C-alpha cells in the first residue's frame, strides 16, 4: 500500500521525484533525469519505474524556474496571478502517464509531452 | 477525578504519540519540526497551539 | 627482554588525571505547497530582503504564500539551513541542479509489527 | 555486557502416512546486524502447488522484496521442477529482477544432477541415521534475458568483451558470483565451487527486441556437510504434495537488531527414524554453520521457547534435550539444556536434539 | 576477574573542500595477544610530501622499529607514488630491511593496475553510498637487493637453484610469502593470491658489490572486501596534499596486554555524501575484517569515548549510533548503543555507522 | 545451569638430559557437543616401545574405541616408524576397521619426506625460539586390502570405474576425504591439501583372496602453523626413546557435554631453550586453531588448575602467566591470568605461555 510517516519524509504520502535537466542527446531523444525529493541519486524514466506511477507508488513534478522548460512558463504564469511578488512565484506542475505517448504536462487544459515540453 | 484525569491524560497521549506527525497533518502534507513552534498562521481556518509544549500548556491548565 | 620507550596510554583506573571526562545554490518557494507561516523569512538577513509576502485573499483560505527575490537573494542558505518549513516549499537546487526538499530525510523501509507465538503479544 | 534476544517455536504434525508439519518461528534480537549497510528489511514468499500425481511435476514461486538502505530490492522467480531420475532433476521457470528504477527478466531451461562418490550397502546396514553423505552437483543452465535497456546491453558486450581477451574468466568470475562475505560462506561449508564452462554466449532475436543467451554449465562439491548434496531426496517431496504448500518469512534489520517473522506448512517435517517411530526432520547444517558466520559477534542471553503439538494418540519415546513441561498432547521445551542448545546452534553449533513420536 | 578495555577517539575537520581531518586514538586491553611470542613491542611512522601539484607525484616514508622477544626488526622505506591513470600508478622507491645483526637494503621499480570487472551506469545511479565494488590488482615489481652478505649470496643461491629444480615454485611461493597466520588471512578478507610471475631472476653488477635481480609480476583479486582494490582512488588523495600529511602510531604487546597510540592528519577523512551533504569516510573493511581474526579469544568489556570536532557553522543531520551528547561544536559517543558497535566492530563486524554534517 | 567447565593438569619433569615428562589432563564441560549425531564416546591408546637403538626405529600402535549413535566403530593401527635422514621417514604398518558387521584390514609401505622453502642461518641467529616455518610434506603410500566381503569388492570395483570414467579423479577425492567439517578445517590451520596423485590400482592375488592394492603419492604443504611440517623433528623422539611410552585419552559426549581424560609419558616435553636453561615445548598450534573450531558456540566461565612438578635443584626463571601459588618443587596454575589464557586458547588463541626452568 503506502509506507508510514516515519519512512522517507512524512509530509509525502508517495515518494516523490522531480525532473532537475532535459537535454537532448545528438539523436534528439529527450534524456529526463529526475531525482528524488531527498536528492542522492540520478534516475531516468525507465518502464520499470514508470510501472510504479501507474500504481501510485511516486509522483513527479517538474519546477517553473527550470533553466530549460522550452515553453514561456513565466508569462502565462504572470496572466493568472494578476486575473485573480508576482514575478517571483514558483510551481510544481505534476506529471502523469499517458498510455498514448508517456509522461505528459495537463498545463492550462491542454496536454503536453515531455519532449514537446521540454527544449 | 477519572473524568479529570481521563480529560488531561487526552493531551497527554497527545504528545506521546504526534510529536511530529498527526492523522490531520498527515492528511494536511504538514511537518511539526519543532517542539515549541506557536501555528503555521491562519490557513486551513488556522492551526494554532499543535506543537508538544503548547500540548504540555492544555494539560496543565 | 628489551622494550622500545614506553607509551603514556593511562585509560582506565590510573592516579593520572583525563582529558574534560558565494552564490553557487539557490533557494525556492513551492507556491501550491507554501502555507505562509513566514518562518523562512525571518532567517533572511534584514539587510537582504529577499523573501516577501504575495497577497490575493483571505489568510484564512490560503490567501497569503511566500517567495524568495532572486535579484536581491544571496544564497547565504540561513532560510534552508534550519529545518522550519513544514509542508516542503521550502526547497534548494545545487550548483548541478539536484532538488532537495528538506536537509535529510529519513531512510526508507517496510513496515510489519513482530507477535509471538506464547508471550503477551500473541498471534 | 550481554544483550537479550526473545525467540518462539511451534510444529503441529499429522498422524498416519502424513510428513505435513506446520512451522510458526518468531525472533526477536538487540544486537546490530553483520550488513555494512542499514537498515535492511526483507518479506520472502514461497508457494508449492503439485500439477500433476503421475508426472511428478509441481509449481514453485519465490517473490522477494527487500528495501536495502532505501533502495527498493525485488526479485521474482516462478519455476516447474520435476523429478527425472535418482540423481537428475529439470526445472523450467521464469523470474524478473528490478533494483530501483532498473530491471530485467530472464527464463530458463535448467537440469541439476547429483551424484554421491560412494554407495555401500554397509554404510546403510550399520549406520541407523546418517548425517554426513559426501557428493557433487552439476547444473546446466539456458538464460534468455532480453537486452531492453541501454545498461543490459553494456554488460553483455562487457561480458563478451571480458571473455575474449581474458583468458582466466572460468576462474574469476566465482570472484564476482559470490560477492563480499559470500566468498568465504564457500569454505564455511566445506563447499567448493568449481569453475563455470560457458557453452554458448549467443544474441538471438526475440519479438520484444534482441535476447542475449547464455548456456552455461558448473559444478559444486559438498564435503557431506551441504545439505542440497547430502539430503537431494529429503529437499523436494514433490510426492507428497497432495495439497498446495506454502512457506512465508520476512525480517526488519537496522543499527538496533532485528526482527524476524516465520511461516508455513509443507510436507517433509517428519520422516520414519524405523522400529515404527517417527521423527522430526534433522536440522539442516548449511543454515547453522552459515548463521556461526554473523551469529558470533556479540554476547547474547537466550530466551526462547518451542511448543511441538503431535497427533491424537502420539507420544513422545525420547528426545534430547528432554521438554521442561508437558500439556497432553503438546509437550513445551524453554530453559535449562535446550537454551543452552539454542546458544549452540545460533553462534554455529550442529549438536543432534532428536524428538522420536511413536503411535 | 572480568576483562576490560579503555580506548578514547578523536577527529577534527575543516570547513569548505577542505578534505583535511585530525584522527587521535588511544586504546588498552587486558587481554594476551596473539601472537606466540612476547613480548612484541612496535613504532610506526607515516609521512607524505607533495612534490609538484601538476606531476600529482608525493613522497611517502615509513619507519618501523619493533622489537620482538628482544629481536630488534626495523623495516624503512621511501618512495615516490604518482597517479598515472584511473587504474595505473608507478611508484619509484628505495628501503632497508634489518634484523638483529642482519641488515640488507633494496630499490624498487614498480607500478600497480587495478580494473573493476564491470562499470555500470545503473549500479551508480541507483547507489548513493556503494561500499562492495568488485575488482582485481597486477604489481610489476623490479627488486635491486645488493649481495653484500655471506648470508644474501646463499638465499640468492638457493632461490635460483630451487626454481630451476621445482616446478611448482609460483604456486609454493604464496606458502612463504604469507607466513603462519597471514595466509589464514587471506580466505578471511575474500581476498585471491594469484601464483606469481619471474620476469627474470639476473644478477647485474653494481659499483659496491654483485646486486642480484628480480623482475616478477603478480595479481590479486578482491571479491569486493579488499579496500584496496574497491577503494582505489580514496587511499591516495595526493592532488587534496596541499601541505605534508603525517600518521604516527605505536603499541607495547605482551602476556598482561597491549597498548595503543596512535595520531596523525590526512584529507579523505571527508568526503561528499550528495545534496550538499558532507560524511565521514566509511569504515575500511579489511583491517575490521583482519581484527575479527584475533579479537574474538577473549570475552571483554567496552569503555570507548568518541569525540568528533566539526568546523564553525557545520552541524550534524543525521548520525546512527546518535551521539550520547553535544557540546557546542563537539559531539560526543559513550555508551549504549556506540559501545555496542565497538563490541561489533572489534571482533570482526562491520556493521555502518554513519554521520553526516552539513554547513 | 550456567556455562560452567572444570579442569585439571599435571606435567612432572626429570632431571639432567631427559625430556621425559609425565602429563595428565582431566577436563568436565557442560555446552552440547557440535556434532550432528549424539550420544558419541571414544577412547584412544598410543603406545611406543622401541626396536633397537642403532637403527632408531620404534614400533607404535593406537587402538581407537568409539560407540557413534550406537554404532560401534573401531581403527586399529600397529606401525614400524624409522629415521631415514632429516626429510624422509619409511613407516611400515598394518592395521583393522570395523564399522558395526562391516570390517576390513590393510598393511601399508609408506615414506613421508619434508622440505622447508628455505634454510637462513640470519633467522637462526637472530630469533632464539622461532614458532611459525613455512615447508611442505610428501607421502608415498602402498595400501593393500584383502577384499574377503560382497561390500569390500563392491567399493573396490566402483572406484577404478570412476577413475576411468572422471577426468576430475585427483581433485574431487580431496572433498570425499576430509568429511563433513573436516575439510573447513584445511583453510583454518593454513593448510593446503595437493592433489592425489595414482601410481597404480592394481588387484593382485593373497593367499586368503583377492586383495586390492594401491599405490599413491600425495602432498601437503603448511604456511607455518601446520605442526607436521613446522616442528618434524620434534614430534619424534625416537632416539630418546629408552623405554616405551604410552599416552592414553578417551571421552564422553551427548546433549550434556563433555567429559575428557588423558594421562601418559613419553620424551619432548621438555626441550633446551639456550643459556643453560630448559622450557616446556611450545604448545601445538593445530590443535588450538582446530578447537577455535568448536569452542566458540558458547559462553563460559573457566576453573582450570595446572600442577607443574619440577626436578629436585630445579627452580623457574621466569613464567607468563605467573603462578598463582609455588609450593617449593611444585608450582601450580589457577585464576587470574591464566584462567584468561585458557579462555583464549580453548576458543582458538594460541598466545605463548612460557615457563624456563633452570638447575
Ligand atoms: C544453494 C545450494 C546450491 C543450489 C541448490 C539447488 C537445488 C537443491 C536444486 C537446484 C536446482 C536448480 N538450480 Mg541450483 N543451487 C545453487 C546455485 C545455483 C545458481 C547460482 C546463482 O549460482 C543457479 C543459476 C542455479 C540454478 C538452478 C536451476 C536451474 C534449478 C532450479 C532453481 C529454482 O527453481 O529455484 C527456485 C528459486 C528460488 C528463489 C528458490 C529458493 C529456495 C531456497 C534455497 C530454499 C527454500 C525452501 C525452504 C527451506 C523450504 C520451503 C518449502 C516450501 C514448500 C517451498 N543454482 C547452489 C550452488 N539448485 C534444482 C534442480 O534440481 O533443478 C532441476 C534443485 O532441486
Ligand atoms: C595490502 C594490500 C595489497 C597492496 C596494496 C597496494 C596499494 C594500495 C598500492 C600498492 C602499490 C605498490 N605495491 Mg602493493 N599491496 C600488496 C602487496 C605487495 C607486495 C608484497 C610484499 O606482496 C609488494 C612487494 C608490493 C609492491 C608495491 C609497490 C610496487 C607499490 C608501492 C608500495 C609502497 O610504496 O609502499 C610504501 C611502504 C609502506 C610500508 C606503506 C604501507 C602503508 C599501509 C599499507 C597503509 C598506510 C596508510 C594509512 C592507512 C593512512 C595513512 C595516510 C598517510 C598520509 C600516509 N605490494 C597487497 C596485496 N600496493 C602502490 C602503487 O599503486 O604503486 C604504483 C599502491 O598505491
Ligand atoms: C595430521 C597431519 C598430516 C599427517 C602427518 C604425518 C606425520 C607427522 C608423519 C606421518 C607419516 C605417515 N603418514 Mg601422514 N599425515 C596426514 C595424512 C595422512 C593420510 C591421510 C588419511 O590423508 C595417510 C594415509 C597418511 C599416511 C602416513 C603413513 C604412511 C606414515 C605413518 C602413519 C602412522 O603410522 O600413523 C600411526 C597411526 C596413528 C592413528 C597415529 C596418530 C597420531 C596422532 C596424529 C598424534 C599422536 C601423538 C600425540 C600428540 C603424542 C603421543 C606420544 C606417544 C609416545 C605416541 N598420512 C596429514 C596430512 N604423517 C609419518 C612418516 O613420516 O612416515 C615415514 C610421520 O612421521
Ligand atoms: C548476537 C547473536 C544473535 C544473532 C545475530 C545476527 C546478526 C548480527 C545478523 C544475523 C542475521 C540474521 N539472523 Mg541471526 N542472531 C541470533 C539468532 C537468530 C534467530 C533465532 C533466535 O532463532 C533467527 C531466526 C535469526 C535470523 C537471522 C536472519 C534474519 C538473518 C540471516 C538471513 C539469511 O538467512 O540470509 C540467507 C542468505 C543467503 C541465502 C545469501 C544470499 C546471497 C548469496 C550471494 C546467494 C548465493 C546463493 C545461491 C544464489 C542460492 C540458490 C539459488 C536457487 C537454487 C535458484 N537469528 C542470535 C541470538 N543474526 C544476519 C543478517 O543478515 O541480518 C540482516 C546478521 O548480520
Ligand atoms: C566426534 C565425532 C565422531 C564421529 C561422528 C560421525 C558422524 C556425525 C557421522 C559419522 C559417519 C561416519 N563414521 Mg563416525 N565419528 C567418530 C569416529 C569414527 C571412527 C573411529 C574408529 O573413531 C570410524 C571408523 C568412523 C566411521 C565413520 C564412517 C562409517 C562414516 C563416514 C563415511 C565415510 O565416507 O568415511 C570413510 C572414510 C573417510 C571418508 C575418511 C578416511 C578415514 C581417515 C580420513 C583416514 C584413516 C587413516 C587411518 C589412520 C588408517 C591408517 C592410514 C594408513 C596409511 C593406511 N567414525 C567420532 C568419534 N561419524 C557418518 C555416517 O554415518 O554416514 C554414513 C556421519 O554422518
Ligand atoms: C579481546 C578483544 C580485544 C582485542 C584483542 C587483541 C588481541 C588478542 C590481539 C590484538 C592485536 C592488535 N590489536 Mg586488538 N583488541 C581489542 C581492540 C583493539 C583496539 C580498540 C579498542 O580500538 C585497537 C586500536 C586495537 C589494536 C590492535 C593492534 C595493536 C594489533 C594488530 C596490529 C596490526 O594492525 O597489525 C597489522 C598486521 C599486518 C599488516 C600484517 C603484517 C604481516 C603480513 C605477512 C604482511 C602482508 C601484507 C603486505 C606485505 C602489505 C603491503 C606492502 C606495501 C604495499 C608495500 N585492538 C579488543 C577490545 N587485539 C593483535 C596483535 O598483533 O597484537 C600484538 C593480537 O594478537
Ligand atoms: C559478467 C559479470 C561481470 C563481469 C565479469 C568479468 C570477469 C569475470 C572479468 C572481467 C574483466 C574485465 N571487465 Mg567485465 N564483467 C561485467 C561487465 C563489464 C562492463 C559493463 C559495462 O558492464 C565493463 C565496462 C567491463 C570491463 C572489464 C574489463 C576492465 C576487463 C576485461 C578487459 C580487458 O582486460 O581487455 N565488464 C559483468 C557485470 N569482467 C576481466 C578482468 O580481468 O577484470 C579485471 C575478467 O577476468
Ligand atoms: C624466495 C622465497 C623463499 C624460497 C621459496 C621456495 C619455493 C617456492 C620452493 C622452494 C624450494 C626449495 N627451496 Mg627455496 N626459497 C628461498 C630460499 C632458499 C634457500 C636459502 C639459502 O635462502 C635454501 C637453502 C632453499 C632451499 C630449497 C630446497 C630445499 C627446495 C628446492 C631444492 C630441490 O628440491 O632440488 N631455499 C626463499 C627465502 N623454495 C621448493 C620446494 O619444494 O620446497 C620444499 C619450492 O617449491
Ligand atoms: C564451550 C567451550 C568449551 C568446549 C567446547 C567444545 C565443543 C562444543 C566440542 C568440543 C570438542 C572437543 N573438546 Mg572442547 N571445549 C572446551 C574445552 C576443552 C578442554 C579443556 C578445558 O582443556 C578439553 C580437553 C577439550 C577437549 C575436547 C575433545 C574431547 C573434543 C575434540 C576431539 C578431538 O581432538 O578430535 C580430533 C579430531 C580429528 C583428528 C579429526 C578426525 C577426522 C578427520 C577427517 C581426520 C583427518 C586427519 C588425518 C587422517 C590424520 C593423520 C593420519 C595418520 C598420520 C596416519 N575441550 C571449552 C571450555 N569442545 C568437540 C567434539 O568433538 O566433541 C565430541 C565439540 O564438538
Ligand atoms: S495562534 Fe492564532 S493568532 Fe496566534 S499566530 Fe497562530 S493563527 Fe495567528
Ligand atoms: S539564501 Fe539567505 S538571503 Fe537568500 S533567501 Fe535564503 S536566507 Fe534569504
Ligand atoms: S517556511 Fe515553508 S510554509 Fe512557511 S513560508 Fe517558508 S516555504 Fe512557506
Amino acid at each position: 500500500a503506502v509506507s508510514g510517516p516515519w519512512s522517507g519524509n512524512a509530509v509525502h504520502k508517495a515518494e516523490k521525484y522531480f525532473i532537475t535537466s532535459a537535454k537532448r542527446d545528438r539523436d534528439g531523444k529527450l534524456q529526463i533525469e529526475l531525482v528524488p525529493a531527498s536528492g542522492r541519486r540520478k534516475l531516468s524514466p525507465t518502464p520499470e519505474m514508470i510501472r510504479r506511477l501507474i500504481d501510485g507508488e511516486i509522483e513527479i513534478y517538474i519546477l517553473t524556474t527550470q533553466p530549460d522548460i522550452a515553453i514561456d512558463m513565466n508569462k502565462e504564469i504572470i496572466d493568472m496571478e494578476n486575473r485573480y511578488g508576482v514575478k517571483w512565484t514558483m510551481r510544481e506542475i505534476p506529471v502523469f502517464y499517458h498510455e498514448g505517448k508517456g509522461l505528459c504536462v495537463e498545463l492550462h487544459n491542454k496536454i503536453y509531452t515531455l519532449d514537446q515540453f521540454f527544449k | 477525578i477519572t473524568a479529570g484525569s481521563l480529560f488531561s491524560l487526552i493531551a497527554l497521549v497527545r504528545i506521546a504519540f504526534f510529536a511530529h506527525t498527526s492523522p490531520l497533518w498527515d492528511d494536511l502534507g504538514l511537518k511539526k519540526n519543532s517542539y515549541s513552534f506557536p501555528c503555521l498562521g491562519p490557513v486551513y481556518g488556522g492551526t494554532c497551539g499543535v506543537s508538544i509544549q503548547d500540548q504540555l500548556w492544555f494539560a496543565m491548565l | 627482554k628489551p622494550r622500545l620507550a614506553s607509551l603514556g596510554v593511562t585509560l582506565g583506573r590510573s592516579g593520572v588525571r583525563q582529558e574534560s571526562a558565494k552564490a553557487k545554490k539557490h533557494y525556492f518557494i513551492i507556491e501550491n505547497l507554501c502555507v505562509g507561516c513566514g518562518l523562512c523569512l525571518d532567517k533572511c538577513p534584514p539587510k537582504v530582503n529577499a523573501i516577501g509576502y504575495k497577497f490575493y485573499g483571505d489568510v484564512q483560505e490560503g490567501g497569503f504564500r511566500c517567495y524568495i527575490d532572486q535579484a536581491a537573494c544571496i544564497s547565504c542558505s540561513a532560510c534552508f539551513s534550519g529545518d522550519e518549513c513544514p509542508s516542503g516549499a521550502l526547497i534548494e537546487v545545487l550548483p548541478d541542479g539536484e532538488v532537495l526538499d528538506f536537509s535529510y530525510t529519513p531512510p526508507e523501509r517496510l513496515d510489519f509489527d513482530l507477535r509471538f507465538l506464547h508471550r503477551f503479544h500473541r498471534e | 555486557d550481554v544483550t537479550t534476544a526473545h525467540s518462539d517455536y511451534e510444529i503441529v504434525l499429522e498422524g498416519g502416512s502424513s510428513s505435513w508439519g506446520k512451522v510458526k518461528a518468531r525472533a526477536k534480537v538487540n544486537a546490530p546486524p553483520a550488513s555494512p549497510l542499514l537498515p535492511a528489511d526483507c518479506d520472502v514468499k514461497l508457494n508449492v502447488k503439485p500439477l500433476d500425481p503421475a508426472k511428478g511435476f509441481v509449481r514453485i514461486s519465490a517473490v522477494f522484496e527487500s528495501i536495502v538502505d532505501s533502495t527498493k530490492n525485488k526479485l521474482t522467480i516462478e519455476a516447474d521442477i520435476a523429478n527425472e531420475t535418482k540423481e537428475r532433476r529439470i526445472s523450467v521457470g521464469e523470474g524478473m529482477v528490478s533494483v530501483g528504477d532498473f530491471s530485467h527478466t530472464f527464463s530458463f531451461e535448467g537440469s541439476v544432477v547429483n551424484l554421491f562418490y560412494y554407495r555401500s550397502d554397509a554404510v546403510r546396514r550399520n549406520v541407523p541415521n546418517p548425517i554426513y553423505m559426501q557428493g557433487r552437483q552439476f547444473h546446466d543452465i539456458l538464460m534468455k534475458v532480453p537486452l531492453d535497456n541501454n545498461d543490459l546491453i553494456d554488460t553483455w558486450e562487457g561480458t563478451v568483451k571480458a571473455i575474449g581477451s581474458t583468458g582466466a574468466f572460468n576462474d574469476w568470475i566465482r570472484d564476482f558470483w559470490f560477492i563480499g562475505p559470500a566468498f568465504t560462506a564457500l569454505n564455511e561449508g566445506g563447499q567448493r565451487i568449481s569453475r563455470i564452462e560457458v557453452n554458448g554466449l549467443n544474441t538471438e532475436s526475440g519479438p520484444k527486441g534482441p535476447v542475449g543467451v547464455s548456456r552455461w554449465r558448473f559444478s559444486h562439491g559438498g564435503s557431506g556437510m551441504v545439505d542440497s548434496i547430502s539430503r537431494w531426496a529429503e529437499l523436494f517431496p514433490s510426492d507428497k504434495l497432495n495439497r498446495p504448500a506454502q512457506v512465508e518469512a520476512g525480517f526488519r534489520s537496522d543499527s538496533q537488531g532485528i526482527e524476524v517473522k516465520v511461516d508455513g506448512e509443507f510436507p517433509g517435517v517428519s520422516v520414519d527414524a524405523g522400529g515404527g517411530l517417527r521423527r522430526i526432520l534433522n536440522h539442516p547444517l548449511i543454515p547453522l554453520v552459515h548463521h556461526g558466520m554473523v551469529g558470533k559477534f556479540n554476547n547474547f542471553n537466550v530466551d526462547a521457547q518451542l511448543k511441538v503439538v503431535l497427533p491424537k494418540g502420539y507420544k513422545i519415546r525420547y528426545a534430547a534435550p528432554q521438554y521442561r513441561s508437558q500439556n497432553l498432547e503438546e509437550y513445551r521445551w524453554s530453559g535449562g539444556a535446550y537454551a543452552r542448545w539454542v546458544e549452540h546452534v545460533c553462534k554455529g553449533g550442529v549438536g543432534q536434539f532428536e524428538i522420536l513420536y511413536a503411535q
